[PDB]
RNA sequence: GCCCUGAAAAUGGAUGGCGCUCAAGCGUGUUACCUAUACUCUACCGUCAGGGUUGAUAUGAUGCCCUGACGAGUAGGCAGG
RNA sequence: AAAUAUGUAAGAAGUCCUUGUUACUUAAUUGAACGUGGACAUUUGAAUGAAGAGCUUUUAGUGGGCCAUUUUUGGUAAGC
RNA sequence: GGAAUACUGCCAGCUGGGACUGAGGACUGCGACGUAAGUCAAGGAUGCUGGCAUAAUGGUUAUAUGCCGCCCGUCUUGAAACACGGACCAAGGAGUCUAACGUCUAUGCGAGUGUUUGGGUGUAAAACCCAUACGCGUAAUGAAAGUGAACGUAGGUUGGGGCCUCGCAAGAGGUGCACAAUCGACCGAUCCUGAUGUCUUCGGAUGGAUUUGAGUAAGAGCAUAGCUGUUGGGACCCGAAAG
RNA sequence: GAAAUUGUUGAAAGGGAAGGGCAUUUGAUCAGACA
């Protein structure tokens, strides 16, 4: 990660600055959204009490 | 005094500070330095390695004195003179005519070399001398004279 | 000496937050949304209504 | 000595009030009290007397009239909140009352003056309580609680 | 309640005024906090807290380690400080000119000080002279020279001195303290 | 000496100067909430409208309330209560939520009550009991200026400033959350509307994520 | 499932007692309500901490002043009295 | 072959470059270790918290314990 | 097709009733309303009116009433215990003094320190004075014979308050006591090496070593006193069977 | 000339102990502060 972060620093310096290279935890997800072109919703529902035996 | 002490302070309370359970009777240990080799033993060993048993040579009716030698190292010396006497020294260093300075009468009995005295000629009268001493003294210009 | 609570005490919401001037001037606190028409595909409430 | 004097005293001199911020605003009554409404009086002298509500005084009392010659009561002070305002309204409209202040009863049998003062108001108003029917009786009778009277339910 | 996470009403652990009883150190003492106080000077609060230091943490100075600090690159113009008492020392044999500040100077160091053309100048002055210490150079005597260091954890393979009153062979010097007797500490 | 007046002016009009620029900065806000708010409504709808599912981002900030008294705590969910700042009963703290804090909540659920928390009653949390850590001290809020003292360095230079940067999570979220001390609230108004406190709200007791039932308590608890 | 049978001990006696049967019982739901030395706000005492203030021409500088947080306790320690 | 629990690492005591020292070491100024000289600052290298951190001396009482949930041994069992 | 409503949520929308509190004591702040003068609910209660001026309020005390409260001391995991002592009251009634000590602190003097064995002197067991020694300290180390502390600015390196210099400030460099880490040098012990020389076995320079010491490396001590702690003492007080 | 303990006088309470805590009624007693 030093190699790594000593580049995208020189990279960045060279360039323009504009880094932020501290390592973040995992973020939440944004919103986003599902589509249903191949895909509508299948109902499932819970189920009887069987054996097999 | 009586009136700074902690037992008036411990007055009211029931056990003097003494503890309920383990109370503050005669003496539990033993008495002295009992059990030196058995339940103090781990008190004995740490604080006190090396105390029992022996080493060495007894020596029957030594007198100190026989072996009295008080040492001063040049690092002093020069305080043996009187410090008024001591510039019209320090000065005129020479040869012809340099302080004699009696250690003995000063009441040492070897003269050791902890380090460096200025580079004056003294004579050095003394019973003993370590090899630096006497050396150091010469590279001053001086000599020890030895005596008794 | 004594905490004043905006929220009551008039006076000290407008020490802090000088907007609050406008946004209740401007009621704001009801503000009424633009309307709009879009209404949502058959496959919406085919299966919202499906078992 | 007795005993050893303290090392340091404090100082007899009294400080100046900070300067509070209490501004005496004017007290609006409930809107059930208007000039003219018969009010029942809780308390007092003439208490259970009902009467007649005529000026909001400047020391917030009401000044109210019995009217004297129909249940005794006098031009006097009643405190507002000692009095069930009733839903019962005379005109007080031809009843001059502008005379009446905090001053005119300074304490300091009865002055001929308030004495002729009565006389003057208690017939302005007996005109018109003489027109609504059996209000005179109402204003001769005191009230009571009887029995079965809940005040938290009863109107006024 | 509070699920606590550090002792409740804990003192600071460190002194306040010195626990001396001596006026005049109250005196020095008032001075510097008024000093310390307003001056923003670092130099006044670090004095201010050693004239409450005890008589161990304390070390005096001696005239030979204060001839060797002027030695320093660039220091021998320098007005020593020491809140302590200052002693002299008989193996330097040349001594500086300088002026050195101090709680207590012996007669000797006085002494040799003065032989030298310095001056000895007391706290008070000092802050006259140098209300932010301006061009001074304070020194702290050595505090673990101390006898009773010597002693300060004992145990074994620390090699570090016996609580012990007479000494010489006979002494704690056998088993457990030679491969021949037992063990060796 | 002048100052009289002076110095006064110099002072009280570069007084105004600060509120002018919180006037404008609140007033912004308040546009920037309105149109992120509406945006995800009409986002639910044109997906509607679309056929297809609009599911919003999960929450980047949640807020935490101990629920729990002090004692028998066992000592990893107890250290983790401490490092949120919630050592005492009803106190309540902000925690910007990722994997390695939502780990945190995790291990302290059957002793908190948490969820989102909406603009109103954030803002009524630090309006009423809002207090900053100022030399330790838990000075209170109260005037824009104890604020821009302190949270000045970062931006932020009044108490709706304070308000925004935590409700959208800014960039300086760890200072500004930070700044105000542990929110120290009464017992519920109206009770916990459950019976036995200690369960997880899903199972009809009052610990865990309720998510943005939490306001609602939050609320009689304020 | 509830209820009954299965179901035997020694002074008279215990859903805590009275007593309760579309319960004052069993399961389950929904509200309201009662009340801890706990929580919230406030006063006062004390402890610890951070600030301020030797400037006379009046009285404690170990003082005076501002501010914050904290307070269970045997054995035991120390402090001020 | 889990779950819980457990070692280490997450930078200034950092990463590179330039080429001194020795008796060690290499076929070999090869290496090893310690340096000299030079290049890069707080998004200087995850989170949260921190009424601060480190360090020293000395001494009390105590060294019969018992209980709960879970794991668990002996015992038919136990308020063992 | 087009409204309503429920439900959930929001308003820096308005508004009623009730309760507890009124800390502070000139001014000083942040504001609010005014075109303005000014006003204000804005860094903590004021205004107006009445009653008593006394046992009215308040304290104390006895009793009654609601709720609540087992006997202390003690050993104990656990006592109100069907565990011990204690019928009652007064008066006695138990961590002391000493010798030698550890840590800490205050004070005197400081490479020194300690007048009080003694002498001198006296307003007489006081206070005042003092010669010589002595003690502890200023050298370590070896069983001992013995030997005995600078390669160097009394060393290098790294942190280090403070001071110095530059800078408006931030910073940057210079120096760095104490203290801490580390690598070294010095003295003794141990082992090795064994020059110049020599009463031919003395002598032991010199340079070394995973060895070793309560050491050196610009001294910190000595003395008085105190709390706590240690040991011997009848040793906190009372107690055997015994010898 | 204390206390335990006792006699008289006065006041009060007492359905198988008495004493105690918070609170107030009632009786007795009392300080202050008022101008
Ligand atoms: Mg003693
Ligand atoms: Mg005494
Ligand atoms: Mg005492
Ligand atoms: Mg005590
Ligand atoms: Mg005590
Ligand atoms: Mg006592
Ligand atoms: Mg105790
Ligand atoms: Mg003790
Ligand atoms: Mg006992
Ligand atoms: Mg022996
Ligand atoms: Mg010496
Ligand atoms: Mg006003
Ligand atoms: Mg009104
Ligand atoms: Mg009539
Ligand atoms: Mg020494
Ligand atoms: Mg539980
Ligand atoms: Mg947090
Ligand atoms: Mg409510
Ligand atoms: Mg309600
Ligand atoms: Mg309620
Ligand atoms: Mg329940
Ligand atoms: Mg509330
Ligand atoms: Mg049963
Ligand atoms: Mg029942
Ligand atoms: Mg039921
Ligand atoms: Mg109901
Ligand atoms: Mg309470
Ligand atoms: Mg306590
Ligand atoms: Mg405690
Ligand atoms: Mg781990
Ligand atoms: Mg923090
Ligand atoms: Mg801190
Ligand atoms: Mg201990
Ligand atoms: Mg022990
Ligand atoms: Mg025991
Ligand atoms: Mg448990
Ligand atoms: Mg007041
Ligand atoms: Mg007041
Ligand atoms: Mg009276
Ligand atoms: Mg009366
Ligand atoms: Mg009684
Ligand atoms: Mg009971
Ligand atoms: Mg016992
Ligand atoms: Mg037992
Ligand atoms: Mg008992
Ligand atoms: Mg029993
Ligand atoms: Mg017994
Ligand atoms: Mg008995
Ligand atoms: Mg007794
Ligand atoms: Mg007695
Ligand atoms: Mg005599
Ligand atoms: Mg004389
Ligand atoms: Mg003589
Ligand atoms: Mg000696
Ligand atoms: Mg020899
Ligand atoms: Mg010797
Ligand atoms: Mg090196
Ligand atoms: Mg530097
Ligand atoms: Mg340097
Ligand atoms: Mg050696
Ligand atoms: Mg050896
Ligand atoms: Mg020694
Ligand atoms: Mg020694
Ligand atoms: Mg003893
Ligand atoms: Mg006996
Ligand atoms: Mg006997
Ligand atoms: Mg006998
Ligand atoms: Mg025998
Ligand atoms: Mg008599
Ligand atoms: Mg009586
Ligand atoms: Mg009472």
């Amino acid at each position: 990660r030093v190699k790594a972060n000593a580049a995208k620093r020189a990279e960045a310096k060279a360039q323009g600055v504009a880094v932020q290279l501290k390592r973040q935890p995992a973020q939440p997800r944004e919103s986003r959204i599902v589509s249903t072109e191949g895909n509508v919703p299948q109902t499932l529902a819970p189920v009887p009490y069987e054996t097999f035996i | 005094p009586s009136r700074f002490t902690k037992t008036r302070k411990h007055r009211g309370h029931v056990s003097a500070g003494k503890g309920r359970i383990g109370k503050h009777r005669k003496h539990p240990g033993g008495r002295g330095m009992a059990g030196g080799q058995h339940h103090h033993r781990i008190n004995m060993d740490k604080y006190h390695p090396g105390y029992f048993g022996k080493v060495g040579m007894r020596y029957f009716h030594k007198q100190q004195a026989h072996f009295w030698k008080p040492v001063l190292n040049l690092d002093k010396l020069w305080t043996l003179i009187p410090e008024d006497k001591r510039d019209q020294y320090l000065k005129s260093a020479s040869k012809e005519t340099a302080p004699v300075i009696d250690t003995l009468a000063a009441g040492y009995g070897k003269i050791l070399g902890k380090g460096r005295i200025p580079n004056v000629p003294v004579i050095v009268k003394a019973r003993f001398v370590s090899k630096l001493a006497e050396e150091k003294i010469r590279a001053a210009g001086g000599v020890v004279e030895l005596i008794a | 000496v004594l905490k004043k609570n905006p929220l009551k005490n008039k006076q000290v919401l407008l020490r802090l937050n000088p907007y609050a001037k406008v946004f209740a001037a401007e009621k704001l606190g009801s503000k009424k949304a633009e309307k709009t028409g879009t209404k949502p595909a058959a496959v919406f409430t085919e299966t919202l209504k499906h078992d | 000595s007795a005993q050893k004097a303290p090392k340091w005293y404090p100082s007899e001199d009294v400080a100046a009030l900070k300067k509070t911020r209490k501004a005496a605003r004017p007290q609006k009554l409930r809107a059930s009290l208007v000039p003219g409404t018969v009010l029942i009086l809780l308390a007092g002298r003439f208490r259970g007397k009902r009467v007649v509500y005529l000026k909001h005084l400047e020391d917030n009392t009401l000044l109210i009239s019995g009217p004297f010659k129909v249940n005794g009561v006098p031009l006097r002070r009643v405190n507002a909140r000692y009095v069930i305002a009733t839903s019962t309204k005379v005109s007080v409209e031809g009843v001059n009352v502008e005379k009446f202040n905090v001053e005119y009863f300074a304490k300091e049998e009865i002055k001929a003056e308030r004495v002729e003062d009565q006389k003057v108001v208690d017939k302005a108003l007996i005109a018109e309580i003489k027109k609504t029917p059996l209000l005179k009786q109402y204003l001769s009778a005191s009230f009571s609680l009887k029995n079965g009277d809940k005040p938290h339910m009863l109107k006024f | 309640g509070i699920d606590h996470t550090s002792k409740q009403h804990k003192r600071s652990g460190h002194r306040t005024a010195p626990k001396s009883d001596n006026v005049y150190l109250k005196l020095l003492v008032k001075l510097y906090t008024f000093l310390a106080r307003r001056t923003d000077a670092p130099f006044n609060k670090v004095v201010l807290k050693a004239l409450f230091l005890s008589k161990i943490n304390r070390p005096p100075v001696s005239v030979s380690r204060i001839a060797r600090a002027l030695k320093q690159e660039g220091a021998a113009n320098k007005t020593v400080v020491v809140v302590g008492t200052v002693t002299d020392d008989a193996r330097i044999f040349e001594f500086p000119k300088t002026t050195v500040a101090a709680l207590r100077f012996t007669a000797g160091a006085r002494a040799k000080i003065v032989k030298a053309g310095g001056e000895c100048i007391t706290l008070d002055q000092l802050a006259v002279r140098a209300p932010k210490g301006q061009n001074t150079l304070i020194l702290r005597g050595p505090r673990n020279s101390r006898e009773a260091v010597r002693h300060f954890g004992m145990g074994p393979h620390k090699g570090k001195a016996p609580r012990i009153l007479s000494t010489g062979r006979k002494f704690e010097r056998a088993r457990g303290r030679r491969r021949s007797k037992g063990f060796k500490v | 000496a002048e100052q009289v007046a002076a110095e006064r002016a110099a002072r009280k009009a570069a007084n105004k100067e600060k509120r002018a620029i919180i006037l404008e900065r609140n007033a912004a806000y308040q546009k920037e909430y309105e149109t992120a708010e509406r945006n995800i409504i009409q986002a639910k709808r044109d997906a509607k409208a679309a056929g297809s599912y609009y599911v919003e981002a999960q929450h980047k900030l949640v807020f935490v309330v101990r629920i729990k008294g002090i004692n028998k705590i066992p000592p990893k969910p107890r250290k983790v209560l401490q490092l949120l700042r919630l050592t005492r009963i009803n106190s309540g703290t902000f925690v910007k939520v990722t994997k390695a804090t939502l780990e945190l909540l995790k291990l302290i659920e059957p002793y908190v009550a948490y969820g989102y928390p909406s603009y109103s009653t954030i803002r009524q949390l630090v309006y009423k009991r809002g207090f900053g850590k100022i030399n330790k001290q838990r000075v209170p809020l109260s005037d824009n200026a104890i604020i821009e003292a302190n949270l000045g360095k970062y931006g932020i230079l009044s108490i709706d400033d304070l308000i925004h940067e935590i409700i959208t999570v800014g960039p300086h979220f760890k200072q500004a959350n930070n700044f105000l001390w542990p929110f120290k609230l009464s017992n519920p108004s109206g009770g916990w509307g459950v019976p036995r406190k200690f369960k997880h709200f899903i199972q009809g007791g009052s610990f865990g994520n309720r998510e943005e039932f939490i306001n609602k308590l939050v609320k009689s608890m304020n």
